[PDB]
């Protein structure tokens, strides 16, 4: 029979920071065995300072990203060039999800940018719409790699005050953008050397108050 | 209905400066539902150690029968086993069940006695070696442990180090398995002595 | 047909000898001289290649065989009885031991395994 | 990803260094060149557990017919033994072998798949990357290679399958056997993927990991007096 | 939901310094059977676009009848269709590419995989791909069918990075091309020695080329091979 | 799972 | 683990934190109870799309009920609209597994279970623990009717503990809500990894584990 | 499984019906009523898939009481019986069928005389001295055909039915958490709260 | 494609030099003809691990007669065949075609389908390119031809089995078998594709 | 078995008489050639049911573009026959030959696969016979043959696709079309077997 | 489904298993012991496949009465365990694997200490203060994780016991028919008649 | 079946 | 995958 | 795949 879905690979990173958040993702498109394409950007600026990724099967990521884009400038046209805000951005995108309740986009989904507040925000989406704010979220094939280092790293989990022994928690702090791009570089090169679907490059969007910026950094190519 | 994946488990093992870690949770379930919390999966003939992640019958009866074979071992030798040439004793044992295998993911872990080289490896069902310098991982949370592990680690660690490095590898990895958990078991082995250590960990 | 000799050949005598036993050992008497020396730093075995005639090529007769590469065997007594004994050796070196462990046989199991062979050639059928 | 080129005065054959476990890699360094014989070695693909145990038994039994016959083994003997094996297990032993080698009767390259069925040739690959290895391999490949431009074909063969193959990756594993020499095994002959220092390094401060308990365990013997 | 019944094997392209390459056999296989020798699947769009299709043939001709009707259609009351105003090759892309995920989307597909080779209006370089799940990629080097396993990694070889691509000449880049479409030949038990090649070039525009061969190819090394053995015979 | 170029 | 029980305090509302995707712990920090109007809560189980999907639209169709009527809707009410909007996706493969929970003058403390299969109940005690929903808690032994407010959110607490402890995919944290006369009140959450050994310690319970 | 009973005595028809709702191996409820008053002087009880049950009898409900305030008259036993069959012998040539099993049990006014009525979702109507659904109903027939009598009184008519739920619990496998008895006369529809 | 053609002096056997897995070529220099005995070759079509093992054994078979018999004739090497492809044809997916020279029986075909039948033939084609030159090759057969004239209606026959036929390609390689001995040849495309 | 071949003067559609189900042959004078134009005609191979819908809606389009726009050219024929045969490729099982004369065109030929993709051809086979006679055909078409030549190299075509093809028999039919108008052929089994 | 539920107390070892056998939609008993004694001081409770749970029983019985019989020594619960769970560990493999979960309660002489083990139709052996098999367990589970000591008395123990299977009556669907007490010390096993 | 050269 | 307590 | 004229 006709299946029309596929697996094109690819891992995705989401982290916030306290006044900033980043989206990052591998450039390698694969099919099987096969290398599609070493540098296919995967993660897009929608306007109004929104990053959005859609990864799994790259034909629904790309007409979803599509929609959502199209979604930012009617709300422009229908209120008077109000900024969509990235909680208003994640609801949208949940009616664009559920839309195809009964024929999915077969993409995990992360968005990222600031909120009202101008505080860093990420929001994950599951493939029907189902949709919750975070402060870190890997989506991809390497999802399972990266996420528990994450947990370790960023949100300092299983991790206590030397000398307590076991007493006190290591406390929670806001990452710089500079100590966060390590960790975004460190998931990716872990990731790289322990999954087939996940190398080539790595570009990441920084999302501040002045804008969105793109940084771009090679990964093992075999 | 998969058999590696009814009862759940993991095993780490990772190699530092002049010594071994291997390390497991205690969790055995049918399924969802969590049975018993003192179900440890690293078991030792001699200074050689043996972890067993997957069906849980299956890790019970290859305790069972390493421990009878390196018994009969010891008796010819006149020496105990080293972890290379365990190694190739597990390799054998599941290949001879090649077409009906044991649902089982082992490591070994030890320091060679003669040479004091630190060794690990890995085994697959059909008995399958993999000898990594690193670290190896088994079980329900596998992917997790590679993560972890391929971040973590560094070469040449001390004991002492070496120690946090698989403590926080096991906890994170497992934490995010479902399968997994309900305390863990840490084993640091030197030349001639091995210390052993329990984790406190969420109980979910 | 079939092999309808299934009890022993080799008894026990009222004085409490095996005859068999013993008669083999004459054999081996009767043998050619075999030595071995075991030296610190290695061991040497040594044997007289008896040549049944000159118009034999005496080299094509191997009277030292290689059981493993770090084990040597030489015997006295019958020749053909040596080299079956060096056939199963040499395989239950591999079936016993190489194929289960992945390396050779130390000297004293190999010998063991060796001996085993020759004390069922005392007692079975 | 295993080829293997014929030359003047030998034979030559490679692999890459890349084992999966699914979409997983499970060991970035192994070793898939086996040693049959002494100057008969093969490379192979396909399960894992299958290339060793089938290459270790056969091994095994080439070497006591060695010792029986008095000659050095054959490459023809190691082939007919393994695909008389393989054909009685009907496809259900994955073993996919490149077995070459230099015997009394001279430098021989053969390709064996797991339903028992053998083919000759000057250039063969087999794996994943067979297509990657098997375009570099016909564009490259003449008659009358020295033994420099068949190690240089056969690895530039193999970084073919490493680089565009998702199933092949890390280092290139290479074995020549030139006639009336010994076998040189060059293991990581290439190096093309280390990976690059790490942005941090991730070593704990010692109290870290919470400890319910330690305990000594008792490794040695029960003691005398 | 259908089966492809008659059927187009490997297209195969890359960019170079100037412009872009696209090369596909004019094969129409019937499962094993190579009913059609003549089938040409290069359909060139304007002077400035070549679409190279594999697949189903019957879908093929479909597509080549849209983009006919695409080019009649641009030229209605535009005095600039031959100018300003002429399909660009990211706009005949797009719109397949519209196409081939619509009819996935109705469960219907295009049994295609298509890849749009031109230069831009600016000079630059247009090479992407798409194929009956409305699935889209570039890259220096494209192919579909076998042509990903054999052609990717020889013309990956040429043009491995972006920065490769000013370093490559047309020379170069369509030698490649040529010896890709060999090994092919060689390797692919549904492709033909018959091919046609197309270069799209900035300065020297659409050049294409028809009933060219696979030649230069090595076979006398099989006289000296016997059995599969142990026969010496 | 097994090992599996 | 979803647990809302009703006693003389109002309605108690426990839930756990964690979403699974097989064996697969995707999220420890999901919030399972959904506030549609300051008196109304909806607690959920199943397919998380489908749950905070409906449950986000049935807060819609409340709000408009209050306009167009000028009062606040009964829970009899919007438990039947969210009953019969399933009903009409019956066997379309919504997965669904949710208490209405609110106070209202005319009906009082009301818990609606409502299906995916069209099923709509009113119970005093309704639980989600697996897949299985029962009519009783997942300890039911403490359960009386005449109990202290504090007294009764650490039984619901200590329920989703039991659940959490025992049960793979329950766990993180537990969210628990007060519903009375003039509306519901957060009790905020409590990461079970903490608790567990606190509640150990201080119950002197999960004696089988060891720490 | 679902219990539902009905028997008709000589002046009333009482209906006993199961108070669990289960699930799989899951109790959703112990206390649950399997019953709507479709009129003053009509009953039904229902059995069948989760949902479809309550969705068809709430839709009777309503389109009796409808009729009822329209011509300000009580539709007969047998008329409404009819209605019923006709809605379920519609349902099975539907897209879903609704997957319900009911008893009608009503008392005429005109004929001063009980009715009791079995209709399964295919909208199979007999009229019955008594009825039931399922696996109990096998049971039941049994010793309903060697007790019943058709002079019976309400009060007898409720010992037999007793007998018939005391026996259900020793023999079923099931646990059915006991029934909810009503009995339908003249006067109208009242609960037995003492079974 | 395979075919064995009996002429004057003898018999030729021809075949192409592909083999595949699905759409690729494993092998393009592929030898289908395999010697079994001094003047008994067979060409192999179907499993290649199938022909190959079957062809070892008769080779196998062919050696311990001819050390206790003397020369098997073609007929005895065609039964050997035909006895383990008929006993194990649940097993097995092999069409054989035996050809052989003696010196009293001179050329001799036999062709072995699945079923493991013998059809004893002045000439035989089998294979999946076999099937596109049936028209050809009996419009253009002539028994007692030359030896110039048989390698012309293989060399045809083939360059037509290969033109049409995506599993069947490569060089044509031939074997001649008359008094005078064993001759190998091979034809290249450049040479057979022109005709 | 069916074909149609390119001449000087312009085409001839050959075809078989034999219509199959299953093993049985449900009619052994089958016609095959079927007109949708006065000198455009069509060869049937596939489903008959379907094979006959297409052509008489083909016969009703051109009837219709003649009655308003004059002769259709043998293009345009195919044109409807792909444009029927594409769009309800899910639903029909067709393999058609489309052969016409024009005065300026002359003799043209043109197959429709089960695709609905059109192939003009110089001559075209199809049909399970036509596998028999690629490599025959091949070799013996020549492009500008005279009439008898034509006549002999359908004659012998099928001949060949009858003789090893069982779902092809019976008599073979043949109609040309040039300037001079239309001629039907037959030939009986006894004279084309014996070629 | 079958309950069988295992709490070991201070002192000793009590097992409560469910006494309803059901087919089906049928129960066959509703005063089966699902236990059997393997020696004076080690009891055994299985719950399973109809056949295999018995016989799997009394096969183990008559291996431990036998042991005791030869050695005039009585097996520790430790070791007659081991025995069993190899026993179970040996027919997963086999032809038709015994579908039967047992609960081994017994009593240490040597050690002066109760032990209980769960052993599942696998061969999966842990000991527990408390276990359970079946759909029973998750619930009792949880139950005995918050009220369980380790320094219970009997009369705790069967407290506690009498609360799990009150709240199993209401929460389960099935009826089990209440539950068989048995308790295991050092004077040996008894039954709890008052339950 | 249907008649189907 | 989707997210299912 | 399982090679196979
Ligand atoms: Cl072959
Ligand atoms: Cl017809
Ligand atoms: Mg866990
Ligand atoms: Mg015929």
């Amino acid at each position: 029979q006709f299946n029309p879905y596929g697996d094109n690979g690819g891992t995705i990173l989401g982290i916030a920071g306290e006044d900033f958040a980043v989206l990052a993702g591998d450039t390698r498109n694969i099919t099987d065995y096969s290398i599609n394409s070493r540098y296919e950007p995967k993660v897009f600026d929608c306007g109004d300072n929104i990053v959005m990724s859609a990864n799994g099967f790259a034909a629904d990521g790309d007409a979803l990203v599509k929609r959502f884009k199209n979604s930012v400038k009617w709300y422009h046209f229908d209120h008077n060039d109000k900024k969509l805000s990235i909680n208003s951005a994640a609801r949208n995108i949940q009616h664009l999800l559920y839309g195809k309740r009964f024929f999915p986009y077969y993409v995990h989904t992360i968005i990222a940018g600031l909120d009202e507040d101008g505080k860093g925000a990420v929001y994950s989406f599951d493939p029907v719409g189902s949709y919750e704010r975070e402060q870190c979220r890997a989506g991809g094939a390497a999802a399972s790699l990266i996420m528990p280092f994450l947990d370790n790293q960023v949100n300092f989990k299983n991790q206590y005050e030397p000398g307590t022994n076991g007493k006190v928690k290591k406390p929670l702090k806001y990452l710089s953008v500079e100590e966060v791009i390590k960790l975004v570089r460190d998931s990716f090169t872990s990731a790289t050397e322990r999954h087939i679907q996940v190398g080539d490059g790595l570009e990441i969007l920084i999302v501040t108050k002045d804008g969105v910026r793109k940084e771009f950094y090679e990964l093992k190519r075999d | 209905s998969d058999p590696s994946s009814i009862n759940g488990g993991i095993v780490v093992a990772m190699t530092g400066k002049d010594c071994v870690a291997i390390a497991c949770d205690l969790r055995l379930g049918s399924q969802s539902l969590g049975v018993s919390n003192k179900f440890e999966k690293i078991f030792h003939y001699g200074h050689v150690f043996l972890g067993i992640t997957g069906l849980a019958t299956d890790v019970t009866t290859l305790n069972e029968m390493f421990r009878y074979k390196t018994n009969l071992y010891k008796l010819k030798e006149e020496r105990a086993i080293e972890p290379e040439t365990f190694t190739q004793l597990v390799s054998s044992s599941l290949y001879e069940r090649r077409f009906g295998p044991y649902f089982v993911g082992p490591v070994v872990a030890g320091i060679n006695s003669k040479s004091g080289k630190p060794f690990i490896a890995g085994f697959d069902l059909i008995g399958c070696i993999d000898e990594a310098k690193d670290f190896i991982v088994s079980g329900t949370a596998s992917d997790q442990l590679f993560g972890m592990c391929e971040s973590l680690y560094e070469p040449n660690l001390e004991p002492e180090d070496l120690f946090e490095t698989i403590s926080q590898a096991l906890l994170n990895a497992a934490d995010r398995d479902a399968l997994s958990g309900w305390g863990a078991v840490v084993y640091i082995i030197k030349k001639d002595e091995v210390v052993k250590r329990y984790l406190k960990m969420r109980q979910d | 047909m079939t092999d309808r000799y299934s009890f022993s050949l080799t008894t026990f005598s009222p004085s409490g000898k095996l005859g068999q036993i013993d008669y083999a050992l004459t054999a081996v008497k009767q043998g050619v001289t075999s030595l071995g020396i075991k030296a610190t730093n290695g061991v040497v075995i040594a044997t007289e290649k008896k040549s049944s005639s000159p118009l034999a090529m005496s080299e094509t007769l191997s009277k030292v065989s290689l059981l493993t590469p770090d084990i040597g065997a030489v015997y006295s007594g019958m020749g053909p009885d040596y080299r079956v004994l060096v056939d199963k050796s040499r395989k239950v070196a591999h079936t016993s031991y190489k194929r289960i462990y992945g390396e050779y046989p130390p000297t004293k199991l190999l010998v063991s395994e060796v001996a085993k062979i020759m004390q069922e050639a005392t007692q079975s059928g | 990803t295993i080829v293997g080129v014929k030359f003047n005065n030998g034979v030559v054959i490679a692999a890459d260094t890349r084992s999966t476990q699914g979409p997983i890699v499970a060991d970035k360094n192994c070793a898939k060149l086996h040693r049959i014989s002494p100057k008969i070695w093969c490379a192979g693909a396909g399960t894992a557990a299958d290339t060793e145990a089938v290459t270790q038994l056969i091994g095994s039994n080439i070497e006591l017919h060695s010792l029986y016959t008095s000659r050095e083994p054959r490459v023809v003997s190691a082939l007919q033994m393994l695909k008389q094996h393989l054909f009685k297990y009907q496809g259900h032993i994955g073993a996919y072998l490149i077995v070459a080698g230099v015997d009394p009767t001279g430098s021989h390259l053969f390709s064996i798949h797991a339903h028992g069925s053998t083919d000759v040739g000057y250039y063969l690959s087999l794996g994943s990357g067979s297509l990657a290895a098997m375009a570099v391999l016909e564009s490259h490949w003449k008659q009358d290679l020295t033994k420099e431009e068949a190690i240089k074909l056969a690895s530039d063969a193999i970084q073919a399958g490493i680089w565009n193959d998702l199933g092949s990756g890390s280092n290139v594993d290479v074995c020549v056997m030139e006639i009336g020499k010994d076998a040189e095994y060059l293991r990581n002959y290439l190096t093309p993927n280390v990976r690059e220092e790490k942005q941090k390094s991730y070593k704990f401060p010692r109290g870290t990991t919470a400890v319910l308990k330690e305990s000594i365990v008792n490794i040695c013997d029960i003691q005398e007096e | 939901t259908q089966q492809p019944i008659v059927t187009g094997t490997s297209v195969i392209s890359m960019k170079y310094d100037n412009g872009v390459i696209i090369a596909a056999d004019n094969l129409g296989s019937y499962g094993s059977l190579l009913r059609f020798n003549g089938v040409e699947r290069l359909i060139p769009v304007g002077d400035n676009t070549v679409v190279g299709i594999s697949g189903d043939i019957s879908d093929m001709q479909h597509i080549e009848r849209l983009l006919k009707d695409l080019v009649t259609e641009n030229a209605y009351d535009n005095p600039l269709a031959d100018a300003e105003e002429a399909l660009e090759p990211s706009y005949i892309f797009e719109y397949l590419a519209t196409v081939m995920y619509q009819r996935r989307s109705k469960m219907n597909p295009l049994w295609n995989a298509i890849i749009v080779a031109g230069v831009q209006s600016n000079g630059d370089q247009f090479l992407r791909y798409v194929n009956l799940l409305g699935v889209t990629y570039s890259s220096p080097t494209l192919a579909t069918g076998f042509g990903a396993h054999m052609a990717n990694p020889l013309l990956r070889k040429v043009v491995d990075r972006e920065s490769d691509i000013p370093k490559t000449t047309v020379q170069v880049a369509e030698e490649a091309i040529v010896n890709a479409m060999r090994v092919l030949y060689y390797r692919d038990a549904r492709s033909s020695r018959n091919f046609s090649l197309a270069i799209i070039d900035k300065n020297t525009g659409l050049t294409f080329k028809k009933n060219l061969q696979v030649e230069n190819m090595k076979w006398d090394f099989a006289k000296d091979i016997k059995g599969y053995g142990t026969q010496k015979i | 799972x097994f090992l599996f170029x | 683990t979803t647990l809302a029980f009703r006693f003389q305090g109002g309605i108690i509302v426990a839930v756990d934190s964690r979403a699974t995707a097989g064996n697969w712990v995707a999220s420890q920090t999901v919030k399972k109870v959904i506030e549609i109007n300051p008196f109304l809560l909806g607690t959920m189980a199943g397919g998380a799309a489908d749950c905070q999907f409906w449950e986000t639209w049935l807060g819609s169709q409340c709000r408009l009920h209050e306009l167009r009527e000028k009062e606040r809707i009964s829970v009899a009410a919007a438990s039947k609209i969210l009953s019969n909007l399933v009903y009409q996706y019956k066997g379309a493969g919504l997965s669904m597994g949710t208490m209405i929970c609110g106070y209202t003058r005319k009906e009082g403390p009301t818990i609606y279970y409502v299906d995916s299969d069209g099923t709509r109940l009113k119970g005093d005690i309704f639980c989600v623990v697996s897949g299985q929903t029962f009519a009783y808690g997942v300890l039911d032994s403490n359960y009386k009717w005449d109990l202290s407010v504090e007294d009764a959110l650490y039984l619901g607490k200590r329920s989703i503990l039991a659940a959490a402890h025992r049960d793979a995919y329950s766990g993180g944290s537990v969210n628990l809500y007060h519903v009375t006369e003039d509306g519901w009140i957060y009790h905020g959450n409590h990461d079970v990894g903490e608790l567990f050994w606190k509640v150990k310690e201080e119950e002197g319970s999960f004696n089988n584990v060891i720490g | 499984m679902d219990i539902i009973l009905g028997i008709r005595v000589q002046d009333s028809v009482i209906l006993a019906s199961s108070k669990a709702v289960t699930r799989g191996i899951s109790v959703l409820k112990d206390s649950d009523d399997k019953t709507r008053q479709l009129s003053p002087h009509t009953l039904m009880s229902f059995a069948g898939e989760a949902g479809d049950t309550v969705q068809f009898a709430e839709y009777i409900q309503a389109n009796i009481q409808l009729y009822s305030i329209r011509e300000d008259y009580e539709l007969s036993p047998q008329a409404v019986s009819s209605f019923v069959r006709q809605e379920l012998a519609k349902s099975i040539r539907s897209r879903r069928p609704y997957q319900v099993n009911v008893l009608i049990g009503g008392y005429d006014k005109k004929k001063n005389k009980p009715e009791l009525y079995q209709i399964d979702y295919l909208g199979t109507k007999v009229e019955l001295p008594y009825g039931a659904h399922g696996y109990s109903g096998f049971y039941t027939f049994s010793l309903l055909d060697h007790h019943y009598r058709p002079d019976m009184t309400t009060e007898e008519g409720l010992d037999l039915l007793k007998l018939c739920v005391q026996e259900l619990e020793k023999r079923m496998p099931m646990d059915f958490k006991g029934v909810i008895v009503k009995i339908v006369d003249k006067d109208g529809i009242r609960q037995v709260d003492d079974f | 494609s395979i075919m064995a053609v009996t002429f004057k002096d003898g018999v030729i056997l021809g075949a192409d030099s592909r083999t595949t897995t699905g759409a690729y070529i494993a092998n393009r220099v592929t030898d289908k003809l395999t010697r079994v005995h001094d003047k008994i070759w067979c060409c192999r079509s179907g499993s290649a691990a199938d022909t190959q093992a079957i062809a070892d054994i008769v080779q196998y078979h062919l050696e311990l007669y001819t050390s206790q018999y003397g020369t098997p004739s073609t007929e005895t090497a065609a039964s050997v065949f035909k006895e383990l492809c008929y006993e194990n044809k649940d097993n097995l997916t092999a069409g054989i075609i035996v050809a052989g020279y003696d010196d009293k029986n001179k050329g001799e075909v036999y062709t072995i389908p699945l079923g493991g039948s013998v059809h004893k033939l002045p000439y035989a084609i089998a294979g999946s390119g076999s099937t596109f030159i049936y028209g050809y090759c009996d419009k253009n057969f002539r028994e007692n031809m030359s030896k110039e004239e048989t390698v012309d209606f293989i060399k045809h026959s083939l360059s037509q089995a290969i033109k049409w036929d995506g599993s069947s390609g490569g060089v044509i390689r031939m074997v001649v078998l008359t008094a005078a001995g064993v001759e190998r040849l091979i034809f290249y495309p450049d040479e057979y594709e022109q005709l």
